[PDB]
RNA sequence: GCGGUAAUUCCAGCUCCAAUAGCGUAUAUUAAAGUUGUUGCAGUUAAAAAGCUCGUAGUUGAACUUUGGGCCCGGUUGGCC
RNA sequence: GACCCACUCGGCACCUUACGAGAAAUCAAAGUCUUUGGGUUCUGGGGGGAGUAUGGUCGCAAGGCUGAAACUUAAAGGAAUUGACGGAAGGUUGGUGGAGUGAUUUGUCUGAUAACGCCCUUUGUACACA
């Protein structure tokens, strides 16, 4: 996105969609930005730290948005088992 | 990730099973969600409490990440979850809406009742489906308390609990408005219960 | 349709118009002189109000 | 006189405008916050301009007589890269404008501009064949090389004037006399740039994180007596 | 009857991809989808597919990363000549700085840009953005 | 505008069916297109059932009623008998009351 | 696959559909029929001389209420009866 | 579409605009006409799917019949050398 | 033999969405088409003139099949929308927000709630000086 000499042009890098990688784009307000706080030992929240996840609006337009947030979530490490691979 | 502290004991299982949520819809799973576990006689199909707890986790662990306590909405059109909404917002912050939903409330304002949270809550997909289309046109998640048979248009985290009343969707709540407490509170692990009891949520007699 | 007309009115509005004649005036420079004469007139100064101008404004 | 400005940050975003906490309109584009408030994107960027495009009436029947309304197709922009397009009616013609530029003030949206083909100094042309639609009306932006032009209809060649796309290859299809459609479905076209993936946008950047999250507490809808 | 293989294939791809997919089940391959799918593989607009065996035909399941905005066959497979590769780009592909419009030489299944430099030319196939 | 989606009452998957006459009016019209009525009327009224169960020789003993299988010409139909015209909303609707 | 046939080795078919389906424009027609010049007053030419036969007083169509005063023109190449207008502000009064 | 007695469209005159030693008018034709459409049209209701089936020419027609691995030789790109 | 439960193939159609498509009405296919190529037969190009004339060919006949032009006109239609009408059925207006590409509609409504602060409704319409 840049020109000749180094110089980054292209402005607002777009937000990728954390399920299936589509550009979530200015205009759409349907898109969803979830936010997860990190959990430890010693419970309790933490805040200023989340993991991030950017659902776009077409994923939940069409209503399997559940089952895409139960898949990210759990690559990541917070759901032992929950959702299968298989089916 | 994922501690050891943050796991199903059998007593939250027992409070569970013996407020049937165990027990699912009659009709039909809706094939958008896989939370069965074995299609038993008599048309009944019983969830795995194990995932709905988890779910439950994570909505917590979603609503304790948000920064002021105040800009949550709960919502409910069930009298039963009408009450639990208000419980909801009495223990914890969010302020709740009981009954008719009244249309653009999450659009622009001149409205009186012009609220733009970060997340909501609903205890029925179908019946408040007006609240869910609501939130899909400011970046609004919503985090439902669906059923088998329910949608889930719009929606993000899902839990998958029976949704008829009595002591059901109480039960949920209870668990959410307790884990929540537990996140950004004074309250310590597994060994202690809690003052508030479970029978203050439920239902409305008469 | 039909052929037969009043053709005794055929010139009736050329003739009855009053036939004055053309005032003689200074001469307008042509060509290149033209062009600037139009430039000037055109991006100096005089606009008629609002955004929009007329070119040839009529006295009013 | 007994006057006052009065601003009325109704919203979380009038209260951050005011503030000055948000500077560009580039974190807005990101995560995607509607714009209720026309006075956000003004203070903002001031650099944002303005212009017309058509003014039609259109009646109505009725048992009395007739009721007739003025229906202004208001496009604005600014030469830098953002364009908003705001058609209203209303039944006076000041009125019907005002909204109508108000409405094209509340929707912008930006433009991803790039080069022909060669990588040089400053992007000149559209990124990529782009379309956008409007009933009968499709109308379909080819990239150009440098200084080319804006080879497109009267209407769609402002629209595309005021964005601030120098050089750019235009056709359409359907009864393009409607500019009702027509600059509706330009508007479309423009848009769809952004949601299109070219090959430099697949290095998958961390999610940003959002601001309504950061500045929660300091300025956000406040209780307050008086 | 189906016509074309390769046809079919890209369809079900495109299908999958705009109902948003991560992956797809494709029949009944052929060596010409495989050769195609190791071109779209080389640029990464695909994932790790795999070619199941059964005797009589095969079945490729295909993991696509959501790089693909749309590719599609080019039927029947027109004979192209040395410059006219560069009038096709300009007729299907979006822009002249990315895209693949792969084509079939007697040097093999190939992109167009290997083909401006290998100097070679043959039976247009589908492209790729 | 194609008016409904199944246009006639209740044929797809044959093309032709045996006609029917109309009771009313004896217009010619297709059986399923026929808008019949089950009319299940007694021999006697509400209004003429007292005295003449009284009178009766032999207690209760039956007091039948007479079936029947009304068909109409859509005319007819909306003419005398009961089914209205409605909206393109209540066009859609498909319980009998 | 769109109608028509997009076989590599089918362009007899391709164009003989299309020499059939020109027959319908305007141009087309009236080129290949040769209509210009068999049928129509003037021979496919733009100015054709001609004498007269007499004036005339067209009565004029809805809304356009007037008279046209044409002239009946019989040509020298033909000699066909044609009828034709006469423009400007009187001028009918130059013809005999 | 203007003209039924106030014509911003006629007749003149004032002023203005276009092109400018050159403009207007015809008929033919190219573009726009993705209104011929291979690229590139349409065919439920706007013109248009032939009553339906068979069937010769014509058009099109599953997959499958050697990839990989190396060993060197070795030209072309750009920068420290 | 029948029925119930779960699965299964082949259709008859249906109910809900709109992912998409469509100018719309609407469509699980009229979708997978300017991001315009699965194969392939048939038909159309403004409306009248005309499914007429002329020619052939088919048939006992009636007619069918194939099927023009000159001339004439600035429309013709399609969909939906507001009224207006019916010798059809029953008993006021913007602000902001949705529903629509708009016309506009919703609000300003069945007797609650996509809204928030002679008259009417629904349908038919080739009329729209009605």
């Amino acid at each position: 996105m840049e020109n000749d000499k180094g110089q980054l042009v292209e402005l607002y890098v777009p937000r990728k969609c954390s399920a299936t990688n589509r550009i979530i784009k200015a205009d759409d307000h349907a898109s969803v930005q979830i936010n997860v706080a990190k959990v430890d030992e010693e419970g309790r929240a933490i805040p200023g730290e989340y993991v991030t996840y950017a659902l776009s609006g077409y994923v939940r337009s069409r209503g399997e948005s559940d089952d895409s947030l139960n898949r990210l979530a759990q690559n990541d490490g917070l759901l032992k088992n929950v959702w299968s691979y298989s089916r | 990730s994922l501690p050891a502290t943050f796991d199903l004991t059998p007593e939250d299982a027992q409070l569970l099973l013996a407020a049937n949520t165990h027990l699912g819809a009659r009709n039909v799973q809706v094939h958008q969600e896989p939370y069965v576990f074995n299609a038993r006689p008599d048309g009944v199909h019983v969830i795995n409490v194990g995932k709905t707890w988890e779910k439950l986790v994570l909505a917590a662990r979603i609503i304790a990440a948000i920064p002021n306590p105040e800009d949550v909405v709960a919502i409910s059109s069930r009298t039963f979850g009408q009450r639990a909404v208000l419980k909801f917002a009495a223990h914890t912050g969010a302020t709740p809406i009981a009954g008719r939903f009244t249309p653009g409330s999450f659009t622009n304002y001149i409205t009186r009742s012009f609220k733009e949270p970060r997340l909501v809550i609903v205890t029925d997909p179908r019946s408040d489906a007006q609240a869910i289309k609501e939130a899909s046109y400011v970046n609004i998640p919503v985090i439902a308390l669906t059923d088998l048979d329910s949608p889930s248009e719009f929606v993000d985290v899902a839990i998958p609990c029976n949704n008829r009343g009595k002591h059901s969707i109480g039960l949920i709540w209870y668990l959410l408005a307790r884990e929540v407490l537990r996140l950004r509170g004074a309250l310590v692990d597994r060994t202690q219960p809690w003052s508030i009891m479970p029978d203050l949520y439920f239902y409305r007699d008469p | 349709a039909k052929v037969h007309g009043s053709l005794a009115r055929a010139g009736k509005v050329k003739s009855q118009t009053p036939k004055v004649e053309k005032t003689e005036k200074p001469k307008k420079p042509k060509g290149r002189a033209y062009k600037r004469l139009l430039y000037t007139r055109r991006f100096v100064n005089v606009t008629l109000v609002n955004g929009k101008r007329r070119m040839n404004p009529g006295p009013s | 006189n007994t006057e006052e400005k009065g601003w009325v940050p109704v919203t979380k975003l009038g209260r951050l405008v005011k503030a000055g906490k948000i500077t560009t309109i580039e974190e807005i584009f990101l995560h995607s916050l509607p714009v209720k408030e026309f006075q956000i994107i003004d203070t903002l960027l001031p650099g944002l301009q303005d212009e017309v495009m058509n003014i039609k009436p259109v009646q109505k029947q009725t048992r009395a007589g007739q009721r007739t309304r003025f229906k202004a197709v208001v496009v604005v922009g600014d030469s830098n890269g953002h364009v908003g397009l705001g058609i209203k009616t209303a039944k006076e013609v000041a009125g019907a404008i005002r909204a109508g530029i108000i409405i094209a003030k509340l929707s912008v949206i930006p433009i991803r501009r790039g080069y022909w083909g060669t990588n040089l100094g400053q992007p000149h042309s559209l990124a990529t064949k782009t379309t956008g639609k409007c009933g009968s009306v499709t109308v379909r932006l080819i990239p150009a090389p440098r200084g080319s032009g804006i080879v497109a209809s009267p209407a769609v060649k402002k629209l595309l004037q005021l964005a601030g796309v120098e050089d750019v290859y235009t056709q359409s299809n359907g009864k393009t006399r409607t500019l009702e459609n027509t600059l509706k479905a330009a508007f479309v076209a423009i848009g769809n740039t952004y949601g299109f993936l070219t090959p430099n946008l697949w290095a998958e950047q961390p999610l940003p994180v959002s601001p309504l999250d950061i500045y929660s507490d300091e300025a956000s809808a406040q209780k307050k007596r008086f | 009857t189906r016509s074309s293989v390769l046809a079919d294939a890209l369809n079900a791809i495109n299908n999958a991809e705009k109902t948003g997919k991560r992956q797809v089940l494709i029949r009944p391959s052929s060596k010409v989808i495989i050769k195609f799918l190791q071109v779209m593989q080389k640029h990464g607009y695909i994932g790790e597919f795999e070619y199941i065996d059964d005797h009589r035909s095969g079945k490729i399941v295909v993991q696509l990363n959501g790089r693909l905005n749309k590719c599609g066959v080019i039927s029947p497979r027109f004979n192209v000549k040395i410059g006219d590769i560069e009038k096709w780009t300009a007729n299907l592909l979006p822009a002249r700085q990315f895209g693949y419009v792969i084509l079939t030489t007697s040097a093999g299944i190939m992109d167009h840009e290997e083909a401006r430099r290998k100097h070679v030319s043959g039976k247009i196939l589908g492209f790729v953005y | 505008p194609k008016k409904r989606a199944s246009n006639g009452r209740n044929k797809k998957g044959r093309g032709h069916v045996k006609p029917v006459r109309c009771v009313n009016c004896s217009k010619s019209i297709p059986k399923d297109k026929a808008i019949k009525r089950m009319a299940i009327r007694n021999i006697v009224e509400a209004a003429a059932v007292r005295d003449l169960s009284e009178a009766s020789v032999y207690p209760e003993y039956a007091l039948p009623k007479t079936y029947n299988k009304l068909h109409y010409c859509v005319s007819c139909a909306i003419h005398a008998r009961i089914v209205r015209v409605r909206s393109r909303e209540d066009r859609k609707n498909r319980a009998p009351p | 696959g769109k109608g028509k046939p997009r076989g590599l080795n089918s362009a007899r078919k391709l164009r003989v559909h299309r020499r059939n389906n020109r027959w319908a424009e305007n141009n087309y027609k009236k080129r290949l029929l040769g209509t210009a010049f068999k049928s129509s007053p003037f021979g496919g030419s733009s100015h054709a001389k001609g004498i007269v036969l007499e004036k005339l007083g067209i009565e004029s169509k809805q809304p356009n209420s007037a008279i046209r005063k044409c002239v009946r023109v019989q040509l020298i190449k033909n000699g066909k009866k044609v009828t034709a207008f006469v423009p400007n502000d009187g001028c009918l009064n130059f013809v005999d």
